């Protein structure tokens, strides 16, 4: 079978400015080779067909060149928007074969997070559960450290925290971070804290409640 | 409009065996080869095969020889594709595609799972701001299996939305969404997150209500 490289899993990049994807084919595919943008949990879009030809509707922002091995798509102007992965595939013989994709990834502005805390719902805790759920919201950079205390004692056990892929609106990245309890550990304690360090501020962002309140 | 219709949804068991549907429209159905190819859980594309709808004839990835079988049935304009003895290594998402005059058309993928583990609805549970911008959240816990749809307001509600990847805890998964307004906005307006699990036949709306 025909190998398709693409040997950038990853590359940084500016709004602005012009990024080359590349891809290398394991033998001849002529300019049998097509290019694909994937938006997290959507189905593929194709963006150009015989190496350098753009679909229909497909902004003139990206162009294509390369035949026998080597392709390259380009963008220019590049754009929160183009924050995708991208696939190329030879379609010159059977088996059609894809590249491994290339995730962009855009540097821009710090941004301090911001920060919800939410005591367990009234409906969970008739079921017996205690969810306390941390939103921090649109930071960058993506380094951040969350901590969670209860009744002023660090808590580690119980947290599941998950990231959203970079923003395609605005090149920000979010978190949600989840405190599981049994209702009699949430019952046991009073006060509940989602504390951020962050390399925008000297000190921590804190969010606090108190069950009784 | 060229459309292909797959269903979101199948949940197997392991050694099993499904059928998977493509259901096309707006085009003359036997003038275009049909192709359909696998995503997996956080990886790459892979091409499975294509087959022309006007005689059946297919090309097959040989990866897949003995694991998929492709048909048309041409009066209900649909393509299959069969998958025998079903491995964990199966799952993912399987899109249906073709491309008619330069234009390419998806079908929204099927996300087949393949796991002994039971179909379980989520209980959905709306969170409202501790007693010049509010966030309020949804907290959507315990299903199985992926995916869910959430919304807000039935989609109209869609700007400054976070709805994060869910993660799996002892073989069911939870996951939340955040939502942004205005202080002017909320609660003198509604919010509602809309839930829908289709595996569990589940749809639910959750108000948002100041504690
Ligand atoms: C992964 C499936 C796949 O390989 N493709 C595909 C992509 C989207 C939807 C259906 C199939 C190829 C795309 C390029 N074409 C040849 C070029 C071309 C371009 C425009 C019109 C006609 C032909 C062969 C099939």
């Amino acid at each position: 079978d025909i190998v398709m490289t693409q040997s950038q899993k990853f590359m940084s990049t500016s709004v602005g400015d012009r990024v080359s994807v590349t891809c290398k084919a394991s033998q001849n595919v002529g300019t049998n080779v097509a290019w694909y943008q994937q938006k997290p949990g959507q189905s593929p879009k194709a963006l150009i067909y015989s190496a350098s030809y753009r679909y229909s509707g497909v902004p003139d922002r990206f162009t294509g060149s390369g035949s026998g091995t080597d392709f390259t798509l380009t963008i220019s102007d590049v754009q929160s928007e183009d924050l995708t992965e991208y696939f190329c595939e030879q379609y010159n013989s059977y088996p059609y074969t894809f590249g491994g994709g290339t995730k962009l990834e855009i540097k821009r502005a710090d941004a301090a997070p911001t920060v919800s805390i939410f005591p367990p719902s009234s409906e969970q805790l008739t079921s017996g559960g205690a969810s306390v759920v941390c939103f921090l919201n649109n930071f960058y950079p993506k380094d951040i450290n969350v901590k969670w205390k209860i009744d002023g004692s660090e808590r580690q056990n119980g947290v599941l925290n998950s990231w959203t892929d970079q923003d395609s609106k605005d090149s920000t990245y979010s978190m949600s971070s989840t405190l599981t309890l049994t209702k009699d550990e949430y019952e046991r304690h009073n006060s509940y804290t989602c504390e951020a360090t962050h390399k925008t501020s000297t000190s921590p962002i804190v969010k606090s409640f108190n069950r009784n309140e | 409009q060229v459309q292909l219709q797959q269903p979101g949804t199948d949940l197997v068991k392991p050694g099993a065996s499904v059928k998977l549907s493509c259901k096309a429209s707006g085009y003359t159905f036997t003038s275009y080869w049909m192709h359909w190819v696998k995503q997996r859980p956080g990886q790459g594309l892979e091409w499975i095969g294509n087959i022309d709808p006007n005689n059946g004839g297919t090309n097959q990835n040989e990866k897949f020889k003995n694991k998929a079988t492709l048909t048309v049935d041409k009066s209900s304009s649909t393509a299959y594709m069969h998958l025998s003895s079903l491995t964990s290594e199966d799952s993912a998402v399987y899109y249906c595609a073709i491309e008619v005059g330069y234009y390419d058309y998806w079908g929204q993928g099927t996300t087949l799972t393949v796991s002994s583990a039971k179909t379980t609805a989520p209980s959905v549970y709306p969170l409202a701001p501790v007693c010049s911008s509010v966030t309020l959240g949804c907290l959507v816990k315990g299903y199985f299996p992926e995916p869910v749809t959430l919304t807000w307001n039935s989609g109209s509600l869609s700007s400054g939305v976070h709805t994060f990847p869910a993660v799996l805890q002892s073989d069911l998964y939870t996951l939340s969404s955040s939502v942004t307004v205005t202080s002017s906005t909320w609660p003198s307006q509604s919010i509602t997150c809309n839930v829908a699990h289709p595996a569990s036949s589940t749809k639910v709306d959750k108000k948002i209500e100041p504690r």
